[PDB]
């Protein structure tokens, strides 16, 4: 039950409904061979 | 329904069609009604299912016929046609162990099938689990104490086809048996464990004089055959003794035909002494050449044939001591016994593939089926196969009626014409069939046959038969209106492959062998000579791990040597991390015979170890190796005394290493005995005797509800240790040996579990948690709550057993491939490739992402019962 | 390699392929082998697979194992698909009007994902998919309303002159128990079309059964049978048979 | 029915001692000879059909078994039948109270 | 029950090679004879039962 | 539960251990539901026999090897196991009858 | 009987009691589905009537 | 429509006991096979004549 | 026949008694009931 969340996060449209709203970052999971789970972020520019 | 009916108007261009000619040329079903919902990929595999099959039952016209002449679709009804039975198969080589049954099992020997039928009443007391096991033990301990007697072998290479043996049993009167080795499952010298059958009695009475029985393949058919001695009195009081040839064969029904009878004896066998009789088929007017000869220090001082028609008839052959003296080395001698080969063509014939082909577009091939020369003249059966394909312009191309070619009658077309030396005899098909394959099947790439019947060509004359043989060629033409000519040369020539000579010995301890070109087969065992003093302590002590590491005398004259190998290095191994080490005699250039192979280990000594016979009757013995850098240097392994196992460590001046050993570690060169061979000939009675026999007691007594003994039967097989790991109490699981070598060849579980036993040990444990699960439903259901208690024991017990759950990740690499990514064979070939360079050891991997390929394995559906039924139980209990 | 493309391959796809390089007994050869390859090679994968056994984890390349149902899953549907896929594709030449791809070119881009192994949809909405993309393809629109109203009135078939709109309100009336040639409130002398409506007939299906056929001739015929005809011929209608499938009525 | 088994397929080893012995001459003197030469085949086929009848015989056993166990099997049916009247009935008395 | 009524029809091939055996004479010297005329009968019989 | 989270985050020392392992580290079931009775020497006595159990099963590594060499463990599956055959054989030597 | 009345008789003793996998196998023996229009049928004197 | 390929006039006796031999429920590849060895077995001593 | 066939020749005719081939079978009949029962056993030659 707790990886369907980790999943649908991963994939799906988790949190819903809008995400990123952290100072312009972003920071998601990665779960592999079953036992550890990893963080990759992203970022952006000052555009708009 | 009205966009159906327009559909046909507009695509189609057939308003008048039937609807389901809509479903058959678009593979989907209009006339459903609102309420039939289905998948989207089941609705594609529905579609693709009644495309494959309309065009496999001819419904869609223009099919690629070889594409359906293909594995898939050969065996698309039985398994490939439904998802379920697709999925049943294809799991049948990753979890045999969902299909092992204990009880039912292909090749099943006898002496277990009438353990089973004892054990198949639901009384199982331990006094019949006991009777029932020292009757099986009668049974097992007389087909282990069989002694082979005779061989013959079924081709003329003694590499290839199968070896026949007779084996006789150590009793009073004897009663005889036969087997068979399957050379084509022998690679190294070293016989797989599937190429040799069950021992199988031969019910006939066969009472033979001075030991000599013989098989022989005469037809595709077992014969057997032995000389029988009666003693009878004169009319006047001197006293003779008649002879007799005896001989018989397998029926169909595995049944034994009665013997028919040829009197023999004339005045000169009677006056022999230490005779031996002599059996080989013909490749040449398909006889049965007999010979009874005397021995003496030399084979054959004088010998008598006969020779026998496949109506059984005999016809004296006059002069044998001149055939005999050609096969003189698989004679017996005072002191060996040899097995026979079937008898040598005098002249083997070849056939060059082409001389010229003509017009390039029918490929026009023949192949001789049958050939041989009669007294006079060679005869020969020939067929012939053209193309005929697509693309025969110009078109029309509605109908094939069997400006252009010839649509019509095909007669006379195709016709053989032999050169000889320096004539020619020609021969057209309209003088030979009234069949005519026509050119309908109009459909592309189907071929033709043209069969010839036993073209009897006359005649070779006026040639030396057979020095200067060797005919010009033999020519065809396939004669029509755009269509070629083929020719072949005949390049018969008389052969002679000398001492080739495979022979049965019986060392002075016990141990028989086949000796072969140059390797050794250990052909019975001396393990009911030991097992008869353990099994005075019970069944406990005949199933112990100490029974099952009873050592065996050494094959003959020779040495154990234990090679230990240094991990792969690029420089001194090449690049390929294979490695076969070779031995020989050695007078270099003697040849060297492949000993072992294998796939050299990385970060990690790899030990092989062999047995290197003396077979060259300073006993000198050369060790080699071959990695895919180069062959090393020889290793002297000699000795100076007449010792067995005395055979010198560190031989002379030589520098006593492969450069590939790098070690002191060479030794093990003393251990006159070897244990117990669980991948042998008899390979099938032990694991029968130590795995099979328990775990069916175990899951026959499971059924049946004997849980106190199911687990002591168990506990013959598997018994936890106070260590992390398992103690596996059967040696071949503890060590896991492989014991069939071509398991795919067949839909069982049993023989993938046989060619990898990490099945057995899954199947085993499997056996085991029903058997918790089942103690722990049987204690759950008396509802007091000792019994309780109990149960969520049983229930704890088995989930220790099962461990921790495996998580079942679902975002994996799966990416979510279109069908056409999917079903690629570039796809199919990568994996494949990797795979077979991987196995080979051609390097090492590339570190390591994917085994299987695009889709993932899966977790065993059983397994993941287990755990739910397990989960669901102490659910119920904690509540 | 070499033994890795002739794995999928049969008998006589060798003999075929390289009809001139490979002789008839290479051949056959080459066919045992490259069998032999693929057997022992899928050994060598489920020999290491069960070594990840749960039950051997006490005694121990563990990589991925997917739960049962799991679309990537080598025993799913989607596995099944893809082997049934990459059999069947091939059978038919591509230029051939039988080939799967080109029968249906939805299958090739079809993405084998678990939304689509596991979401139920209508088996019916799917037929009815596939023929509207064929149909609009071949009218060039690419709307479905703008289509369905040039359908609307169209005769090329027994069943065509439909209205998705009026056959809408007919079931839609029909089941309030609604009886149109019976209401208070109408013109009493529109009950002809009233009644027509009522029993259920599309303005242009009126508009059909309304002419004048019997006693209609000359050029006037001509015209008439091309208007309700316009894409059969009619010879080729006159048989029981063509009549019974274009007017989705039984034969007998 | 195991026992009879048992002793129907440990006396062949008798049957063919006996025509081993038998193969011997038992008259001497001036005429000799009294082999018994068919005795062999004959003492085979003899313990193939007491194989035979041990056969059908561990047949009759397993069958008896099986329909005991079939006899189990329809007696907990109707045992389940009555357990579960006697929850009706006890219903029904619920319902009466 | 298959496999038993195959055992008692593949016996019938040694109850008549017996019978042939035995219509060879057995008993040799100044007396010969010792032959089983009826054995080829008995034999006949025995593979009916 | 929330006792035996915090047990296993403070004296177990592994936070991220499965509330079974309680179970097996102290020999007392805590998924429990609250009506399940027992009585206190029939605890020990589980408590015990799961002890005994998983060091039989080497899931507690370290045992003494010799000790589990012993009669008593030896016959453990078939009498020593279950207090049911406990009594049963052990009443065998003074009550035969 | 060998190339005909055995096969049928074997497949419609097979598909009495349900085996239809094997049913069809035995079926096989006598007629199996050409890839062109017409069935190959595999006993010689139904192929030549 | 009449013919019954199990039951047929002038059915040799070889037919006859092969039929009688799969006359039972359980036809697996193993009683399938030993019958038609069997018949087969019968079948080659009435060729030879 | 020499070769194995036999045949009653009556006034001006030949008719075939026996067959051979049980002799022919004997080598597909090692390869199972799929090779006895193809046409190719059907096929098989008979000496005039």
């Amino acid at each position: 039950d707790i990886q369907a969340l980790i999943a649908a996060e991963i994939t799906g449209r988790l949190p819903t409904p809008d995400v990123y709203n952290d100072d312009n970052k972003l920071v998601i999971p990665a779960i592999n061979t079953g036992g550890k789970i990893t963080f990759s972020e992203l970022a952006k520019t000052q555009s708009d | 329904e009205a966009l159906s009916g327009e559909y046909r108007s507009l695509v189609m261009n057939n308003p008048v069609a039937d609807r389901d000619d809509i479903w058959r040329n678009l593979l989907v079903d209009g006339k459903v009604s609102a309420e039939i919902t289905t998948t989207l990929l089941a609705d594609a595999i529905a579609g693709i299912q009644l495309y494959i099959n309309r065009t496999i039952a001819g419904d869609e016209p223009g099919a690629d016929s070889d594409a359906l002449e293909r594995q898939f679709f050969k065996d698309w009804d039985a398994c490939n046609k439904r998802y379920s039975t697709w999925a049943g198969v294809s799991q049948l080589v990753y979890y045999p162990e969902n299909f092992v049954d204990p009880t039912l099992r292909t090749g099943q020997t006898g002496m277990m099938n009438t353990m089973l039928e004892q054990l198949s009443q639901s009384e199982l007391n331990k006094d019949t689990l006991e009777n029932g096991f020292r009757q099986y033990l009668t049974a097992f301990e007389q087909v282990a104490d069989l002694k082979v007697v005779s061989g013959y072998h079924d081709t003329v290479n003694i590499n290839q086809g199968n070896t026949w043996f007779i084996g006789t049993s150590q009793t009073e009167p004897k009663k005889y048996y036969w087997r068979k080795a399957d050379h084509s499952k022998c690679q190294n010298g070293r016989f797989a464990a599937n190429a040799w059958s069950d021992w199988k009695e031969i019910t006939c009475a066969v009472n033979p004089y001075g030991d000599m029985v013989r098989p022989v393949i005469f037809h595709s058919r077992l014969y057997l055959l032995w000389i029988e001695k009666q003693v009878q009195k004169d009319n006047t009081g001197k006293d003779t003794a008649s002879f007799t040839l005896k001989l018989t064969h397998v029926k169909y029904d595995g049944s034994w035909a009665s013997p028919f009878s040829y009197d023999i004896t004339e005045k000169n066998i009677s006056g022999w002494k230490k005779t031996g009789l002599y059996c080989a088929a013909s490749q040449e007017d398909n006889s049965l050449l007999i010979a009874w000869y005397q021995i003496e220090k030399e084979t054959q001082p004088n010998s008598f044939g006969l020779h026998i028609q496949p109506d059984m008839s005999c016809k004296k052959e006059p002069n044998i001591a001149g055939i005999l003296a050609t096969v003189t080395h698989q004679l017996d001698t005072e002191t060996t016994v040899r097995v026979n080969t079937l008898l040598n063509r005098i002249s083997s014939f070849e056939f060059t593939l082409e001389k010229q082909e003509g017009n390039k577009e029918i490929d026009l091939v023949i192949s001789h089926g049958d050939y041989t020369v009669k007294t006079e003249n060679s005869i020969s059966a020939l067929i012939l196969n053209p193309t005929a394909y697509i693309n025969i312009t110009p078109y029309k191309l509605f109908s094939d009626i069997p400006i252009a070619q010839v649509k019509t009658i095909s007669s006379d077309d195709i016709s053989m014409e032999i050169e000889l030396n320096s004539t020619k005899f020609e021969t057209i098909t309209g003088s030979d069939v009234g069949l005519r394959p026509p050119l309908y099947p109009t459909v592309s790439r189907e071929t033709l046959a043209f069969p010839f019947g036993k073209l009897s060509i006359t005649i070779p004359a006026g040639a030396d038969i057979n020095n200067l043989d060797c005919t010009i060629k033999v020519r065809f033409k396939n004669t029509d209106v755009l269509a070629a000519t083929t020719t072949y040369k005949l390049v018969i020539k008389k052969t002679d492959p000398v001492q080739k000579v495979i022979s049965l010995y019986t060392t002075p301890d016990g141990a028989q062998y086949m000796e072969w070109d140059g390797y050794r087969t250990r052909l019975n065992t001396l393990f009911t000579r030991q097992l008869i003093e353990r099994a005075n302590n019970g069944i406990d002590a005949i199933l112990s791990p100490e029974t099952q590491y009873l050592p065996e005398p050494k094959p003959g004259q020779g040495t154990y040597v234990t090679l230990i190998l240094k991990p792969y290095d690029k420089n001194t191994h090449g690049t390929n991390r294979a490695f076969t080490i070779y031995y020989s005699n050695d007078a270099t250039g003697s040849g060297k015979f492949p000993v072992y192979s294998g796939s050299l280990s990385v970060t990690d000594n790899t030990e092989v170890k062999l047995f290197i016979p003396l077979i060259k009757p300073q006993d000198t013995l050369y060790l080699n190796a071959t990695y895919q850098k180069e062959a090393t240097k020889q290793i002297l392994l000699f000795r100076t005394d007449n010792n067995p196992e005395g055979w010198t460590l560190d031989k002379s001046v030589n520098n006593g290493t492969f450069a590939g050993l790098a070690e002191n570690g060479v030794t093990g060169l003393l251990q006159s005995g070897e244990p117990m061979d669980f991948s042998g000939a008899n390979a099938l009675y032990f694991w029968e005797l130590f795995y099979y026999t328990p775990m069916m007691v175990a899951t026959r007594l499971l059924q049946e509800q004997n849980f106190t003994e199911a687990n002591r039967w168990l506990s013959y097989i598997w018994q936890p240790a106070a260590s992390g790991a398992g103690d596996w109490r059967v040696r071949p699981l503890k060590e896991d040996t492989s014991w069939n070598a071509d398991p795919l060849d067949s839909v069982d579980p049993d023989a993938v579990a046989q060619n990898d036993p990490m099945h057995y040990k899954v199947s085993t444990l499997m056996k085991l948690l029903d058997l918790l699960i089942a103690r722990g439903d049987k204690a759950y259901r008396m509802q007091e709550r000792d019994t309780l208690n109990e149960a969520k024991m049983w229930y704890m017990q088995a989930l220790g057993l099962l461990g921790d759950k495996p998580v079942s990740i679902f975002s994996n690499g799966w990416e979510n491939p279109s069908l056409s990514n999917a079903a690629d064979k570039t796809q199919a070939k990568q994996f494949h490739d990797e795979i077979s360079r991987i196995r080979s050891g051609g390097l090492l991997p590339d570190v390591a992402n994917t085994l299987t390929g695009l889709f993932r394995p899966q977790q065993n559906e059983k397994l993941l019962g287990y755990w739910q039924m397990l989960e669901m139980r102490l659910f119920n209990l904690r509540n | 390699v070499t033994l890795a493309d002739f794995m999928p391959m049969s008998l006589a796809e060798i003999r075929s392929q390289n009809t001139g390089r490979l002789s008839r007994e290479e051949a056959q050869l080459l066919h045992r082998a490259a069998q032999k390859e693929k057997q022992n090679n899928i050994l060598y994968t489920a020999r290491m697979l069960t070594r990840a056994n749960p039950l051997l984890k006490k005694e121990m390349r563990a990589e991925k194992f997917v739960a049962p149902g799991a679309v990537s899953s080598m025993f799913s549907p989607a596995g099944y698909l893809t082997e049934l896929y990459r059999e069947a594709r091939g059978l038919h030449p591509k230029d051939s009007d039988r080939n799967l791809d080109k029968r249906r070119q939805d299958l090739a881009k079809l993405v084998l994902s678990q939304d689509n192994l596991d979401n139920e949809i209508s088996a019916l909405s799917l037929a009815n998919e596939q023929l509207e993309t064929a149909l609009m393809a071949q009218t060039g629109k690419t709307d479905k309303n703008k289509y369905y109203e040039t359908l609307a009135t169209s005769r090329r078939s027994g069943v065509t002159p439909y209205n998705a709109p009026f056959e809408g309100i007919h079931n839609a009336l029909a089941q309030r128990n609604f009886v149109l040639p019976d209401n208070i409130l109408s013109n009493p002398a529109k009950f002809a079309i009233l009644a027509a409506y009522d029993a259920g007939i599309s303005p242009k299906l009126y508009n059909i059964l309304t002419e004048d056929t019997e006693s209609l001739t000359g050029s006037d015929l001509e015209n008439s049978l091309k208007r309700n005809f316009p894409k059969v011929k009619i010879k080729d209608l006159m048989t029981l048979d063509a009549l019974a499938n274009y007017y989705e009525l039984p034969a007998d | 029915y195991l026992s009879s088994a048992i002793l129907s397929t440990s006396i062949g080893v008798l049957d063919m001692a006996a025509a081993a012995a038998d193969m011997a001459p038992n008259i001497f003197g001036v005429a000799v000879g009294g082999s018994r030469w068919g005795g062999i085949p004959k003492a085979i086929g003899a313990g193939m059909s007491l194989a035979a009848s041990a056969t059908k015989i561990t047949a009759d056993n397993i069958s008896q078994s099986e329909a005991w166990r079939r006899r189990r099997q329809e007696w907990e049916i109707q045992k389940n039948n009555a357990e579960s009247e006697i929850r009706q009935i006890d219903a029904q008395l619920e319902a009466l109270a």
